């Protein structure tokens, strides 16, 4: 087909399969660059057509289910700073403005006195 | 005891190469092997032995051949 | 019978195996709809014939085992806090129950006071 | 060929080869009447007659490593009372004690606070 | 083709995929000698490609986390040793230099008294 | 051809991989034995030419990295005893040795008395 809704990231090894709308959330975001069809662009695997992004995969999972459904999810291990940094790269402005809170909430928790 | 034979077990295979190196066929070397023995004497401190035997086998290169082909020439 | 019973869920990328009346537990699941074989699914459909889903494919886990044993499996790691929105998507009502209960679980031992 | 004394299950996607005496270790699990060569069974995935079964690979792995050792093996990203339900499914009652034992073991600890 | 932009390593059994200009932060390091096309030295190439490097294949992550956005990102269980350990081997030593300084900031804390 | 550098280990079904020397800095230990490839008393592998292992691989990251880098390779939440019981196995001398140490090192904190 001319066009697929459903994109094909290679981000920095492991493979996500996501909808162009769910990248698109906010324009201004790298991701949604990726997403047109104009020309610039032109890095993917060739057989399989999957843009090679060079990235923590497994940092991506936060930023793009933020992209998905509109929350900060991270799952025990994966540092909360690294996803900040990760968040930083594709440029999702609002994401941003939400992980230094966590991040200041888990700090001021923690090093809290009574 | 850290002491064992192994220290010039790897000493060879660092041995072989350098010379194969010096002998212009590097094809059949692998830079990951290479650096990694090399890494693994100087961490447990036998550095400064195998600074000495690098010192000897170039030594021996360029002594044994490269001066002799100069002198023929 | 030019059906079969075990479809292939191609979920986040990942391809999740598994059988029609495992996915029936909550007929009001997205899920549900998608084991159907009705006038509006025949698009979402893969080369293999498997079911092209775009969500995240780890959190997931819990979504579907609930659906074979009708009991959550949050490994670990994961954050209890990712599935829910997970589960709200596939509209499993009951499985967002318990959830919900278990994020106020953890506070009960997390948001303790000494 | 006579037989296969290798065999090729399919659970839940993910292929798990193994050997018929791997799986005859309990008389009375599920995975025991799989060896069976009487005519019932049609799951074979004939392509290559890989029988299929629609459940949880990721919890398959100590199930199927017990089914070698007996021990329970575990890789700690996975559940502990997942691998309750998993072992339950397929019958091991040997294993499926142990790991009651295991998480009486968890949860005993966890539950007592000097 | 002789040459490309993507450098797919194959560290401890697990797999990156990461850029050229990703292995050049510091040009004495093991990864940017990988990095090079000179014929010199044959290395440790796999059938898939990939470059195979034979240390630990979870305590890359900070190190080319590091070599992708110039900081310390850890998960929170992994080891700051493990990746100064890690660190030492590829010869960056800009990650050394500040790793070394989280473990005494670590012990600010783990070392103090009342 | 007729050798590898490198064998792969599949130990408790996970995979570890690296060069044949790794696994040689104590040959009087169980992974040096079958590292040789005397046919006299080779074991089994796994069709990926890996050799199985039977055993815990959760706390085979000190052990193994160990065997690269001899230093202690722990994890925040590995249990001290796992190590010196892992290692026990192996049978790298040295290992089991330091471990005593670190246990001892402990107890001199977590059996201190103000």
């Amino acid at each position: 087909g001319s066009v697929s809704k459903w994109v094909r990231l290679n981000v920095g090894g492991t493979y996500f399969l996501t909808t162009r709308q769910t990248l698109c959330r906010d324009p201004k975001s790298f991701l949604y660059r990726l997403c047109q069809a104009d020309p610039d662009l032109d890095s993917d695997k060739d057989e399989t057509g999957a843009y090679l992004i060079d990235r923590d995969p497994t940092y991506f999972g936060p930023v793009l289910n933020y992209l998905r459904h509109g929350k900060l999810v991270i799952n025990k291990d994966l540092a909360e700073e690294g996803v900040l940094e990760e968040a930083e790269f594709y440029n999702i402005t609002s994401l941003i403005k939400l992980v230094k809170d966590k991040i200041r909430e888990r700090d001021s928790k923690t090093s809290q006195v009574p | 005891t850290m002491d064992e034979k192994y220290v010039n077990s790897i000493w060879d295979l660092l041995k072989n190469a350098i010379q194969e190196i010096q002998r212009k066929n590097n094809s059949g070397l692998s830079f990951e092997e290479l650096y990694r023995n090399a890494y693994t004497m100087v961490l447990h401190k036998h550095g400064e032995k195998l600074y000495t035997g690098l010192r000897e086998v170039v030594t021996e290169h360029l002594i044994n051949k490269v001066r002799e082909d100069v002198l023929n020439s």
